[PDB]
Parts: structure tokens; sequence; C-alpha cells
């Protein structure tokens, strides 16, 4: 039913940069949207959930933002743990739940 | 502290069925969604379906409408997942992962339907070798 | 006095004419009104009756907060004169969080359904008592129209599902005389998902225009044959579809048996009626959310699925407005048997957050063979004076 | 149950003496009452009804604010049992902006305008269901009595118009039996502004004393024959006038044929009729303003129009008090028909700016035979107390 | 129906059961009550409605500050079943300030008098509509009974009386029939001033207890003959008197002809019946003022003037506790008419400070042939808690 599409594919920067990811819905998920965190070999982890309510879990350098059709994930001053798949996901009030097809964040070190 | 613990890693022969399980870490299961949720190898996530451990309206992906049912029981204070029918395709991790979601509306559908805690994943893999 | 039969023909309609408005919300910021959701319209020999489900608690009261919710054990059936507001005078007819209820001529059936969403009772209440009770079959939310049900020669149909509502597993309508259960037939047909289902009398038998949650974005068409209880199931043909998410009009399709996999997910409660080939319906004027509502005629619409020509559009609501719910009820006329509906007019909570509350007023227009011109007919309150 | 025809002879009235007072606004101080205008009488074989025109409100409320405007979407006909203040349990009706109604001996006729200013609809509504619609024909606010229509013989007729307040209108005259329309005459005669008519039954015909808001300060008269859909028209003689704006009774004149082209522009509803050559007629007693009502026969006044000779006149309202519009009814009693008129005592914006809402009571009086004393009987609502 | 005639003999009467009370100023101090004073009972074939003198306002509201006096333009007889305490849904059956009301079979007679206390009008309002009226004679306050009139064979009497009240000159008991003043005769006899009369059917005639203001603390009586009009009237034998003001039991004195001249100036209206030479009355506990209530027997009470050989006594309003006017109304039976009384229970200004208005709640008791005990009905508001 409302597809995700998720870009860049493969995000690269140095620590100490701002990443920012896109995720976008077919048709507009009127903010019922989350994000995902997934280190290699773990089950992911909630970082946003209502598109900006940041998780637990994460500090005030992971933001989320935008409404309707397009999203955005901001991590400010990249660190040495943040490389992961991120997924978005809609939940906008009727199944199927579709996540995002996900964006892998490497780190450009020397 | 509420947090899911799955059944071990899982083989089985094509056509054969699995019974994966998620049981409860706070002795009890508020009404909030159990869903599962599968991985296959280097691929993103596929949401499959979940039942709400008390009122118990379950609820299925059209990938997975016929090869899997889901149940739960308070006492054992565990969630079960039947996938039956299996393919070698269907090799991949399946996390249990509760939603924020704890009613259906019949008219508005389900509000909060994200996933809060995931279990460790049970690795079900489908092969004719031992 | 004698059974009703609706055995009259149906009557010319051009379009429907403004025929009663509650207010409701409106008049709850300056008095006591109870708080409702799925309303609906049933009128006996002589007067309409205005239903609604109530959440046991006035708008002005502790009790409206957190009222989005569709079952509680407080919901209960009310029933006033068409116009009459919901105040507290108001009778509370039966405990319901889903209900029915048709006149057939010589008294009410109510059709009552409460409990437990894994094990709910259905009550027939009937001439003031209770008549009969049918329990959850497929343990998942046990549900009827949230409409009037309809009765030919005494003989009441109720159309009633339970889990997801898929087909003949948890669709069956349920045959009703003087509030016994007398017969149960399976749903049988293309309909794949039924639910909250529009009926009106089509003489010999009863015809019902539903909601598909998950498949169809048009609407499914349920055929009721009174004298020997056989199903019949279908879907509306017309290329503009009545249900809501649904596809734009330049883009939507439709099939006259299958759902059309548009947007099938979700669904809002409508209606549609045949006028020969043509079909008269009504939507929300939004495709993807419940705002507006507008009435037309699709030319060859009950029959030719590739037709998109509509005529005498008819706003109801304007495009900025919140609609909702809304159904059909039939009232016998002199010489024919007139179509009428109403718009359920939601307000509150999830949509606006100025309140804690979520309740509804409605609007109601009746089909005419005469002329008739426009306007628009919201529920008209302002939450940002009335704000918590 | 027959229908009603009228057939009895007029009553003898000497006066007429106090019969109802709603006591509406005084009440809303500590009480959940609709606001309201354009308020009228009607009585079906039993029981006298109190119809008004809602603000789609309750006066203590956040939506009484600005309910000065005349048209809204929100706007119902409430009707109650004459003395039965509209609190909560009344009943709206119909959706209507401009209304009409009256009891034929079987059933009531609701006469119901709504909608768009340039495009309104009329809709009929007989025996509580929807019978029959007409679309604005001059595309400039379709309007109707703000009183009661006649029924003779089961045919029900409605004075309605359409086109400009201050210029050439387009009236009609609709004949209605069991709420269809079964006939339209244009206007006739030389009345040529033709507003908001109080009728009464003068069998085998109607009689009508109608607004002329161009150019009459002299009110117009309509005669309306049933059995042959004939219309004529003309205006009362009396050099006494009854409209307002009118110029001083020392100075005024009329014409039976003509408006007199005194203080023409703008008007009131009020009411006039014949008793031989005398005329029954009542007015504001202020000519500039709806301030003060006043009951008066003028000697020969019907038939000559240098007639200034008033006798029996009585002060409803004092010259001090708000006033507003008025309108003759009819009541059959053993012998003959009576004669009753209401007065709208009109409060709050624009003339009062205590408060933010405008709405009125009602004070109702009947002809008699008998003997009558005096008084007024204002209003009687302190708006320094109930001040925003 | 047919009229009314009372043609059963009396009841026997052991003393008075509790029957109803309305609790109305209990509920005015939460809820949207009217004030009123001066009310009574009357009862159709079916039913008991409690009646009265609305000052035109709800307690909880700015304008039932000064609601003490007793004639505005305002004040309306408010109409409700027996125990439907005065709500905002409650009737106003007529403009009134003093009023009347019975039922004769057929529908109910309304005696409404209203308008300038030099010039007042009474109007004749019968099976809901105006049938007759007659202006103030005396020219100084015209006024009736403030409890049911009698009709027998549909002939309808209720004493009237304007100035002050002086016997033949002031006093006129008028005869009706549906609504329409037949006859009026002059007051005959040796009663010197009547006001307020409570009144009885005994078949063939009519008797009436009234309240003599200016020479009496004995209480007069008016014997009225339906069939020829003819009025004869004396006072009440008793040496236990039933007015307030009156001398002490152990000093007070009666003549079966002329006022007592004891106590004379001012009064309370009240009611006596009798019973073969006893009589059976009611009156205030205390001498002096409204307080408390007690019925009794006095044995010859009737016809012997020196007798006070009281018995049967029951107190229904303790010493301590506020009463006011209290009436009587009978009642058909299986076999036998019975006799109730109601008695006013006062509240507020002058009296108690604690609040602004002025407002009555009541309780009702009926003859029984049966058995009795004890207990005490007062008002039982807190005006302490609803203190302003
Ligand atoms: C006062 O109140 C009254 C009553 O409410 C108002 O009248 C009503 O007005 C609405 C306007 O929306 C009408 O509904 C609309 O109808 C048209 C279809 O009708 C037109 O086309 C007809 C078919 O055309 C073919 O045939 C004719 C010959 O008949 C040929 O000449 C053509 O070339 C074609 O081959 C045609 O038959 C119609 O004429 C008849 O009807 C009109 C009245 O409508 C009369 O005047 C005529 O005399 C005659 O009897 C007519 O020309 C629809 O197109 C409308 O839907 C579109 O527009 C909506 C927005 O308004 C939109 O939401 C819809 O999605 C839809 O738009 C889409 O589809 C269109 C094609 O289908 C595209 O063009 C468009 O771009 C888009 O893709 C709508 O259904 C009512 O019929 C009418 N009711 C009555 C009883 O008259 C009146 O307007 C008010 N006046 C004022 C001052 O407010
Ligand atoms: C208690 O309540 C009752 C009932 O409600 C009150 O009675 C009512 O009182 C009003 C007062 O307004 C009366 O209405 C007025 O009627 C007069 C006309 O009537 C008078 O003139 C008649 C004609 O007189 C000429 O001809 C005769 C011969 O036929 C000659 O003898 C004369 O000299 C004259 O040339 C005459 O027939 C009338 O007599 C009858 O009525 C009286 C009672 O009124 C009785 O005593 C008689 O016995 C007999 O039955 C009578 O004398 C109108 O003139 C009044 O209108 C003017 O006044 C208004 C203000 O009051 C004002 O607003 C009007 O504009 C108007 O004034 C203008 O016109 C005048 C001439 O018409 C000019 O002089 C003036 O300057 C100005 O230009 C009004 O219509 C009711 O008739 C009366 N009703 C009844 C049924 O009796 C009673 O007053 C109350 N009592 C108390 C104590 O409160
Ligand atoms: C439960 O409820 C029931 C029902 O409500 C209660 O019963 C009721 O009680 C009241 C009490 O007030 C009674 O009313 C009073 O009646 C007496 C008169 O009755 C007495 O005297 C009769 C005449 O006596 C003379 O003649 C006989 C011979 O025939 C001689 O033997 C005597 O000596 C005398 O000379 C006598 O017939 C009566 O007997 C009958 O009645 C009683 C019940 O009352 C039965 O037990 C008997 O078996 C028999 O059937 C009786 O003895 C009045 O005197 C009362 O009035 C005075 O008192 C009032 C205050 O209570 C006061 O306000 C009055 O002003 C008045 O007082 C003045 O007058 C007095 C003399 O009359 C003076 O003494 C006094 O100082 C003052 O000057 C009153 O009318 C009801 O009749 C009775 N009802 C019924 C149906 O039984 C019961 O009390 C309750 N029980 C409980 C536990 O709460
Ligand atoms: C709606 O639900 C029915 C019922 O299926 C059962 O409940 C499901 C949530 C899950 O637990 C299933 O495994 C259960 O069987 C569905 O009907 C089944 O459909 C499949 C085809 O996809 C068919 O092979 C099965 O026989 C059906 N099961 C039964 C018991 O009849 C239906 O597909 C669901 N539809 C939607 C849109 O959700
Ligand atoms: C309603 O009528 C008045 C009065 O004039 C008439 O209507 C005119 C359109 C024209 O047909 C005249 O011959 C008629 O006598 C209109 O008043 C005029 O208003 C305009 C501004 O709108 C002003 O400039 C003119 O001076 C006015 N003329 C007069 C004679 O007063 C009015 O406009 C009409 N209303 C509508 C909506 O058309
Ligand atoms: C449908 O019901 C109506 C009554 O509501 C039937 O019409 C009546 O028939 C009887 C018997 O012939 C007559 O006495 C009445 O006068 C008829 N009434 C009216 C209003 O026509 C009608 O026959 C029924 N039709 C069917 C098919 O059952
Ligand atoms: C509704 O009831 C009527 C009355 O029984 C049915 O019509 C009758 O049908 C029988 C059998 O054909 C005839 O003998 C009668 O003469 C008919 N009466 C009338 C008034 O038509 C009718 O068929 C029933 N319809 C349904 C849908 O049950
Ligand atoms: C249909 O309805 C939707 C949902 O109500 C409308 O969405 C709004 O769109 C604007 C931006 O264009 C947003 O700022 C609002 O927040 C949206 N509203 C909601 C409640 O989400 C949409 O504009 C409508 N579209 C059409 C074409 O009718
Ligand atoms: C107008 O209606 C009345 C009834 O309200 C008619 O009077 C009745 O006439 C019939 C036939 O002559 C009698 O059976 C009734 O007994 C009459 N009733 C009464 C109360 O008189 C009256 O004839 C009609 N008049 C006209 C001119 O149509
Ligand atoms: C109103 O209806 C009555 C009854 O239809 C009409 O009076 C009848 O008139 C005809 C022709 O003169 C007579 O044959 C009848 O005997 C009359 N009946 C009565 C009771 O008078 C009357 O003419 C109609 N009036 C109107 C204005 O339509
Ligand atoms: C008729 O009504 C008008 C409007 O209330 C009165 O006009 C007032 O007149 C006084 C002086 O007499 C002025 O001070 C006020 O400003 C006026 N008020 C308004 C709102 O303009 C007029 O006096 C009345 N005339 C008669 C004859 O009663
Ligand atoms: C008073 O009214 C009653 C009815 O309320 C009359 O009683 C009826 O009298 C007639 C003639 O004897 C009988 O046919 C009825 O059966 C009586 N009805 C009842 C209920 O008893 C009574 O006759 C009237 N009294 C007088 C004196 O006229
Ligand atoms: C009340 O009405 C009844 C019935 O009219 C009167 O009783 C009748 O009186 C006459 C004259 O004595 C007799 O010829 C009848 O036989 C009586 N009928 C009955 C049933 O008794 C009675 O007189 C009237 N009473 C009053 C007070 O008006
Ligand atoms: C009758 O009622 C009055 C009050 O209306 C009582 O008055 C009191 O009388 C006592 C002495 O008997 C005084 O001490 C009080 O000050 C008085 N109060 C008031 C407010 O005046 C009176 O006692 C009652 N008398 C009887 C015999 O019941
Ligand atoms: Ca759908
Ligand atoms: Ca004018
Ligand atoms: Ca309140
Ligand atoms: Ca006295």
């Amino acid at each position: 039913e409302i597809v995700m599409t998720q870009s860049p594919a493969t995000l690269s920067l140095s620590s100490g940069e701002r990443a920012t990811l896109s995720c976008r819905a077919s048709r507009s998920v009127s903010s019922n949207l989350a994000w995902y965190q997934q280190k290699p070999g773990q089950a992911p982890r909630l970082l946003i959930y209502d598109a900006s309510t940041r998780a637990t879990g994460f500090s005030a350098r992971f933001a989320g933002s935008g409404s309707g059709t397009e999203f955005t994930l901001t991590i400010s001053s990249l660190q040495s743990e943040d490389s992961a798949i991120y997924y978005c996901q809609q939940y906008n009030n009727w199944p199927p739940w579709t996540f995002g097809q996900g964006t892998k964040v490497e780190i450009k070190r020397t | 502290q509420v947090h899911l613990v799955q059944s071990g890693a899982e083989v089985k022969e094509p056509g054969s069925s699995v019974t994966v399980s998620c049981k409860a870490s706070g002795g009890s299961f508020n009404n909030q969604a159990i869903s599962w949720v599968r991985q296959a190898p280097g691929q993103g996530l596929e949401w499959m379906g979940g039942i709400f451990p008390i009122s118990g309206t379950p609820t299925s992906a059209q990938r997975f409408q016929g090869r899997v049912t889901f149940t739960a029981d308070e006492s054992t204070t565990t969630v079960y997942m039947d996938l039956s029918s299996l393919r070698s395709d269907d090799t991949a991790v399946y996390y249990c992962a509760r939603a924020g979601s704890d009613y259906f509306n019949r008219d508005l559908g389900w509000e909060n339907y994200y996933f809060a805690s995931w279990g460790q994943g049970t690795l079900v893999t489908v092969s004719s070798a031992s | 006095a004698e059974y009703r039969n609706w055995s009259k023909p149906q009557c010319g309609i051009t379009g429907f004419a403004p025929f009663s408005k509650d207010n409701s919300i409106r008049l709850s910021a300056g008095g006591d009104i109870w708080v409702t959701r799925e309303p609906y319209v049933s009128c006996d020999l002589d007067k309409c009756y205005q239903f609604a489900l109530g959440q046991g608690t006035t708008l002005n009261n502790v009790h409206s907060n957190n009222t989005v919710r569709d079952r509680t054990p407080y919901r209960t059936l009310l029933m006033n004169e068409l116009g009459v507001p919901f105040h507290l005078g108001t009778k509370q007819v039966c405990i319901a969080w889903s209900s029915s209820s048709c006149h057939d001529g010589k008294a009410w059936l109510h059709v009552c359904i409460t409990g437990d969403d894994k094990n709910a009772t259905a009550s027939f209440i009937y001439n003031g008592r209770l008549v009969d009770s049918v329990v959850s079959w497929s343990n998942d939310i046990l549900r009827t129209q949230e409409s009037e049900c309809v009765c030919i020669n005494g003989t009441c149909t109720v159309v009633m599902t339970d889990g997801n509502a898929t087909g003949k597993a948890d669709t069956k309508i349920l045959f009703i005389e003087e509030g016994k259960i007398v017969h149960t037939s399976k749903l049988s047909g293309s309909a794949q998902h039924v639910e909250e289902c529009s009926c009106y009398p089509r003489y010999p038998g009863v015809r019902c225009v539903c909601r598909d949650n998950w498949k169809g974005s048009n609407r499914p068409i349920i055929d009721i044959n009174i004298k020997d209880h056989s199903i019949v199931s279908s879907y509306v043909c017309s290329g503009l579809v009545g249900d809501t998410p649904r596809k734009s009009d330049s883009s939507s399709s439709s099939h006259c048996l299958n759902p059309n996999n548009e947007e099938g997910g979700h669904g809002v409660k409508g209606w549609a009626f045949d006028d020969g080939n043509d079909v008269w319906m009504g939507r929300t004027i939004n495709e993807t959310s419940r705002l507006g509502y507008e009435t037309f005629k699709v030319v060859e619409g009950w029959s030719n699925p590739k037709s998109k020509l509509q005529i005498n559009r008819q706003v109801i609501v304007d495009r900025g407005d919140r609609s909702g719910y809304s159904g059909i009820f039939s009232v016998e006329g002199k010489s024919c048997i007139n179509r009428c509906f109403y718009v359920e007019l939601i307000r509150g909570r999830k949509e606006e957050t100025e309140v804690l509350w979520t309740s509804n007023s409605i609007v109601v227009f009746c089909g005419t063979s005469g002329t008739y011109g426009t306007g628009s007919w919201p529920d008209g309150a302002d939450l940002n004076l009335m704000h918590t």
C-alpha cells in the first residue's frame, strides 16, 4: 500500500560533520513516521517517533523533522558509534506498516 | 522494566513449519501489540503481523496471510508465531517487537504502531542439509 | 397496525434538498448535550428518529476526555425525534457500542452489541423488551451496520460481521421476526470484506452498500432475498469510487465483481443507490481524509465500471470542513419510496487538539423530484472559543 | 381527521385580551434557552405552537456572539407548544433562515428556505417528511412570510419572493397540497413591493397584509383565491399607516391602490384585518424605530383612504420599550374565527451594546368580544445585569 | 368524554395521608427551577396538576432579586403534572398575576388576570384558546381564588373580587360554560370581605371557604347554586378559627353570621369543609405568623360557634418551619369524592435575608378513610448554603 523511499542509499562523512538522511512516503502519512538505528549484528533501536520525538536511548544531537509526505533525520557532530543502517517506518493508522529500504552510514576517517 | 526473550535459532526442511516464541521479562504483558518483523540476510526490515496479548485481535501482511498465525497466553506470558509451509527464501532473522499501539478502533484503525522494544531475533533457516 | 412492505416504486430523484441539522456541538458550548459518534436516522410510520452511540457522558463534563475509543462498557444507544438534540432527557434504548435499529410497522427493533472485544453479545430488543441474543462467532469484535436495518412483511434483516470481516467466514445476514432470530445466512458472492452496511428496501428484496477496509476503495453491494433468505454480493461498478481513502478521479478504476485493489486499506461508512443503470452516491470531497461531502449521479455507474460521467453534483459540506460516516435511510411517501441520507460531522480528537473530547453533529438531506440550489451546512462549532 | 376549511364567520372584536408571554430573555439569564428571531404562532385543531428561527446556539454560549446576522447555515426552525420557552429539548423541525408553517387539519406543513443568498432552496416538509423543493427564481435571497401559511380544504397557500430589497422584486404565491406544489401564480394587481406577508383565512379566500420595503409606508394587501389560484393586490386604505418608518399621523397620507411614497424605503412585518369597512391593525408606537406597540380600529379605514378616525387603542408595549416583527394568526372557536397576534420583542445588538447577542421574547394577544383593561408587557430582561 | 358532575357522596375521612412534595427550593440550589408563589393543585379525569404564578425567572438568575411583589407584567401561570418540579420545560398557560383553573371533564378552563392595578383584565382560556374577557369593575386590583375553580355539568364557577373586596359591591361569582361567561351574581348574605376562596364541589352546589382581610379571623363561607345562580354567605362557626392572624384558642371566639372582629385585619388563604355538624380544617400552627401547619376536626364546629373540641390533629409542617397559602382540591374516587389539600412553603424575602428572592415549594396531602401516623414535611432547603 504506502511505499517508503529513503535516500541516500549510502552516506559517508567524517567525524564531527553533520549527517542528513531523507525519507519520502508514496502518499502523506500525517507525522506517523518513526526512525530506527541498526548497528551490525543487533536488533533495531527506536531513534525518533511522531516524526520528531526522540527516544530515551539518544541525545539531542539526533534531530527528526518534517511532516506530510517528506521527513529527515539530522545527526549533529558524527561519532564512531553512529555507523549503522538507518530506517524510516510509517504507521499511518492502517496496515501494512511499511519500512524504508534503509541508509548505510559510513564514517569517513583517515 | 519490560524486554522480550525469544526462542533459540531454528533449522527446518522446506514445506515444514516453525513455532517462534516471545516471552515478557516483566512477568506480565500489557495490551501493547506484539509484532513480528523479519530481516533476510543483507536486506531491509519486513513486518509480517502481530497480536494484542489481552484483547487478541490478530493482523497479518498479504505476503504472510496464509503461511502465518499468531497466538498468546498470559499464564506462560508468551506470544507464539507459527510460520507454516516454509521455503528456502524464508531463511531470515525473525524479531518479536512491542508496538506503542494497545487498542484497535473498528473505524480509525491503530494508533502508535511503532516498535519501541525488540527481541534478540530468532535466526530461522530453511534447508535440506543436516 | 399492519407490518411495512415498502412495495411502492422508488421516487424520481433530481438531487437532494436540505431536511434537518442538530447543531449538537454549537449547543454543547452552553448546555448539557451527550457526547456521541456513529449516528444514524430511521423513521416509523409518522416520524423520523435520530440515533447515536453515546459515550456515557455530556460534552461539558470530566468524563468527556479520551472519548475517541469506539468500545467501552458505558456506550448506550441514544434515541430522539429527528432535530431534538441529545440533551439529558434523551432515552438510552440499550447497552451498545455497535448498533442498528428499524421499525417493522408495529414496533422498533434494536440490535445492540456490547461486551468483551473477544466475546461480545448482540441483544435483539423489540417492542421495548429483550427477545433474543447471539454471541460473537469469530471471537474478534462482533459488529453491525451503525445505520437502520430493513423490515419487509415483519422480517427484519441486519448484516453482522466478526473478525477482519472476511466474506462467508465472518459476515452473516440475520433474519429477525418480532425480535426472534428466525434464520441466518452466510455472506455469498464476490464481496471479500463487508462492514458497516447502509441498507435500503428494494422490494421484494433489500440492498446494502458497505465498507471494504482491506481490498476495495470501490464499495461492496449485498442483495438480500427476504422470501428464501438467499444472499448475493458484488461491488459498485462506478469508476468514480465512494470509499475514503481512494485514488484521484483522473486515475481511479473499479470492477463490478472484485475489489479494485486501489487504496483498499481502511474506509468510511457511506452509501449509494441504483436509479436504473445510473447510481446516486455520496462521498467525502477529499480523497484521503474525511473533509467535505458531495453527492452526485454517475451515468451508467451501476452497470458500466469504466463510466466517470458525473452530473447533479451537490456540495453538502465544503471541502475545508470535517465530515464522517454517512448512511441512507428510506421514507415512504404518498406514491413512492424516497431516499434520504445523513452525514456525521465529527469534531475534536484526534484531528482537533483544541478540545479533549471526540463528538459529532449531523446534517440530513432527502431526495427531491423538484429543484434545489446550493449551500454548505458544516458542524459550525468554534473549538478555539470552547477551547480547553 | 378532516382538512380545515375556516368556513365560520369572523368573531366580533372589541379589542385584544392578553393571551401568552414566553419570558425567554429573562429565563436565558439563568437557563439553557435558544437564541431566536422572526418568531410566529400557529395552531393545530387542539393547541397553539410557537415557532422561531434559531441561530444554532443557546444565549449563554460562545456561539451567541454576532447573532445579528439574518442568514447562516446553522439557522433551524424551532417548534414548541405556545408558552413553552425554547429550552434544549426544543425540536428543530427543518434547516431554515426564512420560513412559514401551517396545519391543514391532518398534518403540519413547514416551508423552509436555506442555502446560498444567490441560489437558495425552499424545502416543503409535510407530515414530518420532505415532499417537494424549489430553487430561487431571481437569484437574490428567496424568502417567505416569517408567519403562518393558510390552508383551506387541504390546499395551503404561501407567499414567496425573490429579488431586490429596495427595487423591483419577483413575488409568487405557491399552492401546496400535502407538501406537493400543485400551482404557482405570479403576483398581480397594484402592489409594487411585497415581503413578509401576514395572512389570514377569509373563507372562501385567503387575505394577506404585507411589508413594502421600497415605496410604501402604507401596507400592501393580497387577496388569494384558493379555488382558481387567481391573485389580486392593493394597499391598506387608512390614512393612519401601519409600516415603520412612516410620517407622523398629523402629516401621513395613504392610497388604496398605490404605495404612498412617504418613508417608503425599509419597513417592518406587521398585520391588519377588515371588520366591514373598518380596519384593525397593529404598529410600533414610534414612527421611525421599532419601539413600543399599539393596536387600534380605524373607522372606514379598510375603504376610505382619507380616514384617520381611530378608536379602541391599546398599548401592548409602552413607547419606551423594544418591539419587532408582529403577525396575525387565526384560531377557530366554537362559532366564529378569532384573530390573534404576536409581537416579537427584540433585545441586544445592534441597538443594545451591553450584550454581544441578538435575540427575542414574544407576547401574544387574542381578539375578544368581551371587555379588557390596560397594561404594558415588554420583554423585561435587564441587559445591565446579564451584561458582557 | 362527558362533563364532570361530582354527584358521588363525600368520602369518609379519619384524617389526611401524605401524597406529594415538589422539593422545588432544594432542587433550585443545583438546577434551572422557576421562581413561584400562590401555587395550587387541580386534577383532570386521570392526573393531578400543580399550578403556580411564575415571576418570569428561574431562581439562580439575576432577575430573581426583588421577586417579593405579587403583581408584575411578567407573571405567568405555570402548569405541570403533580410532582414534576417547575423546570424550564414547564408550560406558561397564560399571562397572569392572579388565577384559577379547573377541568370540566372535557378541557381545562384558566381564569387569568393581568394588566394595570387600576384597570386589570381577566382572560378566560378554555381548550387552549381565549374565549372571553372582563375588565376590572371596582378599578382597584381585580383578583380571583389562587386555587381551583369548580365545574358541575360544564358550568364552571369562579369567585372574583375588586377594591377592598366589600360584600355585594366588590365580590362577584362568574358562571362560565366552555370559557364563555354565561352569568354573573353579586355576593349575597352576611360575608363582609371575601378573597382567595378555596372551593369544593358539594353536589348539587359548590361551597367555598375564603379569607377576610379586614374584620374576621373566622373564615367566610359562600354557597353557590349552579342551577339558579343564587348565592348565600356566612362564616365558619368553629370557636377554633382558621385565619392568621387570630387570637389564642383559649381566648378566641367566633360567629356563624358575622366576622368575629378579633385580629380581623390581614389573613392567609386556607380551607375548611363540612363533615355533617363537624368541620375539617387546616391552619398555621403559630397564631400571628405563617409558621407550621396543622389540620384537625372540630366536633360540631360547622354549626356550634362555642365549640372548641378538636380531635384527629396532624402536624403537616412543624411550628418552627415556614408555611404559606393552603387550599382544598377534590379528587373523584371509585365510589366517593375525596378532599385533598396543598400547603405553599414560602422561603426567602422578606423574613429570610440569606437570599434576594422569594419563592415556594409545596407539600400535598389527601383525605383517607384508613389509618396514618405522624411526621413533618417542611420545605427543607438550607438558605445558609445557597446564600447570596
Ligand atoms: C444553483 O444551484 C444549482 C443546483 O445545485 C446549480 O446547478 C448544478 O450545478 C452543478 C455544477 O457543478 C452541476 O453538476 C455538474 O455537472 C457537470 C456535468 O454537466 C455538464 O455536462 C453535461 C454533459 O456534457 C455533454 O453533453 C452536452 C449536451 O447535454 C454537450 O453540450 C457536451 O459537449 C457534452 O457532450 C451536460 O449535459 C450538462 O448540461 C445540462 O446540465 C446543466 C446544469 O449542470 C444545464 O445548465 C444544462 O441546460 C443541461 O441540462 C452540463 O453542461 C459535471 O462536469 C460536474 O462535475 C465536475 O465538476 C465538479 C466541480 O463543480 C468536480 O468536482 C467534478 O470532479 C467534475 O469535474 C471533473 O470532470 C469533468 C468532466 O466530467 C471535467 O470537465 C473537469 O475538468 C474534472 O475533470 C458536476 O457534476 C449540476 O448538474 C447542476 N444541477 C442542476 C439541477 O442544474 C447551479 O450551478 C447553481 N447556480 C449558482 C449561480 O450557484
Ligand atoms: C381602562 O381600559 C380601557 C380599555 O382598554 C380604556 O378605554 C380605552 O381608552 C382609549 C384611550 O386611548 C380609547 O381609545 C381612543 O379612542 C379615541 C376615540 O374615542 C373617543 O372619541 C369618540 C368620538 O368623539 C367625537 O364624537 C362624539 C359623538 O359621537 C362627540 O361627543 C365628541 O365630542 C367627539 O366630537 C367617542 O365616541 C368616544 O366615546 C366612547 O369611548 C369613551 C372611552 O374612551 C367612553 O367614555 C364613551 O362613553 C364612549 O363609549 C371617545 O370619547 C381616540 O381619539 C384615541 O386615539 C387618540 O389618542 C391616542 C392616545 O390615547 C393617540 O395615540 C392617538 O394618535 C389619537 O390621538 C390623535 O387623535 C385624536 C382624535 O382621534 C386627537 O384628539 C389627538 O389630538 C390626536 O391628534 C384612542 O383610539 C378606547 O376607545 C377605550 N376603549 C374602550 C373599549 O373603552 C380606559 O381608558 C382605561 N381606564 C383607565 C382608568 O385606565
Ligand atoms: C402516631 O400517629 C397517630 C395518628 O396521627 C397519633 O394519634 C393522634 O394523636 C393526636 C394527639 O394530638 C390526637 O389528636 C388530639 O385529640 C385530642 C382529643 O382526643 C382525646 O380526647 C377525647 C375526648 O375526651 C373527653 O371525653 C372522654 C369520653 O369520651 C373522656 O374520657 C375524657 O376525659 C374527656 O372528657 C377522647 O375521645 C380521645 O380518645 C380517643 O382518641 C385517642 C387518640 O387521640 C385514643 O387513644 C382513644 O382510644 C380514643 O379513641 C382522646 O383522649 C385533643 O385534645 C388534641 O388537641 C389538643 O392537643 C393538641 C396537641 O396535640 C393541641 O395543639 C390542641 O390545641 C389541643 O390542646 C388544647 O385542648 C386540650 C383538650 O382538647 C387541652 O388538654 C390542652 O391543654 C389545650 O388547651 C388533638 O386533637 C389524634 O386524635 C390521634 N389520631 C388518631 C387517629 O388516633 C399518635 O399520637 C402517634 N403516636 C406516636 C407514638 O407518635
Ligand atoms: C482475515 O483473517 C482471515 C482469518 O485467518 C486467520 O486469522 C489470521 C489473522 C491469521 O491468524 C491466519 O493464519 C488465520 O487463518 C484470513 O483468512 C485466511 O486466508 C488465507 C488466504 O490468505 C486462507 O488460506 C485461510 O484458510 C484463511 N483462514 C481461515 C481460518 O479461513 C483472511 O485472509 C484475512 N484477510 C485480511 C485482509 O486480513
Ligand atoms: C436594487 O435597486 C436599487 C435601486 O435602483 C434600481 O436598480 C438598479 C440596478 C437599476 O435597475 C435602477 O433603474 C433601479 O431603479 C439599486 O440602487 C443603486 O445602487 C448603485 C450602487 O450599487 C448606485 O450607484 C445607484 O445610484 C443606486 N440607484 C438608485 C436609484 O438608488 C441597487 O443597486 C439594486 N441592487 C442590486 C443588487 O442590483
Ligand atoms: C403493502 O401494504 C399496504 C398497506 O400499508 C397494502 O395496501 C392496503 O391493502 C389493503 C387490502 O387490500 C386495503 O384495505 C388498504 O386500503 C390498502 N392501503 C393502501 C394505502 O393502499 C398493500 O396491498 C401491500 N402490498 C403488498 C405487495 O403486500
Ligand atoms: C409480503 O406479504 C404479502 C402478503 O402476504 C405478499 O403478497 C401476497 O402473496 C400471495 C402469494 O403470491 C398472494 O396470494 C396474495 O394475494 C399477495 N397479497 C398482496 C397484498 O400482494 C408478498 O408476496 C410478501 N412479500 C415479501 C417480500 O415477503
Ligand atoms: C485533503 O486532505 C488532507 C488531509 O486533511 C489535506 O492535507 C493538508 O495539507 C497541507 C499542505 O498542503 C498541510 O499543511 C496540512 O497539515 C494537511 N492537513 C492535515 C490534517 O494533515 C489536503 O490538503 C487535502 N487535499 C486535497 C487536494 O483535497
Ligand atoms: C367545514 O368543516 C366542518 C367540520 O369542521 C363541516 O361541518 C360538518 O359537516 C358534516 C357534513 O355535513 C357533518 O357530518 C358534521 O356533523 C359537521 N360538523 C359540524 C361540527 O358541524 C362544514 O360543513 C364544512 N363547511 C364547508 C362550507 O365546507
Ligand atoms: C371546500 O370544500 C367543500 C367540500 O368539498 C366545498 O363545499 C361543497 O361545495 C359543493 C358545490 O357547491 C357542494 O356540492 C357541497 O355540498 C359543499 N359542501 C359543503 C359542506 O358545503 C367548498 O365549496 C370548498 N371551498 C373552497 C373555497 O374550496
Ligand atoms: C423614536 O425612537 C428614536 C430612537 O430611539 C428616539 O431617538 C432618540 O431621541 C433623543 C432625543 O429625543 C436623542 O437624544 C437620542 O440620541 C435618540 N436616540 C437614537 C438612538 O438616535 C426618538 O426620540 C423616538 N421618538 C418618539 C416620537 O418617540
Ligand atoms: C354523573 O356522571 C356519571 C358518570 O361519571 C353518571 O353515571 C352514568 O349514568 C348513566 C345513566 O344512568 C349510566 O348509563 C352509566 O353507566 C353511568 N356511569 C357510571 C360510571 O356510573 C351519573 O348518572 C351522573 N349523575 C347525575 C346525577 O347526573
Ligand atoms: C347535572 O346534570 C344532570 C343531567 O342533565 C341533571 O340530572 C337530570 O335532571 C333532570 C331534571 O331533574 C332529570 O329529568 C334527569 O333524569 C336527570 N338525569 C340524571 C342522570 O340524574 C342534574 O340535575 C344536573 N345537576 C346540576 C347541579 O346541574
Ligand atoms: C410565633 O412566631 C413568632 C415568630 O414569627 C415567635 O416569636 C418569638 O417569640 C419569642 C417569645 O415567645 C421571642 O423570645 C423571640 O425573640 C421571637 N422571635 C421573633 C423573630 O420575633 C413566637 O414565639 C411564636 N409564638 C407561638 C406561641 O408559637
Ligand atoms: Ca477501502
Ligand atoms: Ca416601507
Ligand atoms: Ca447550568
Ligand atoms: Ca383576617
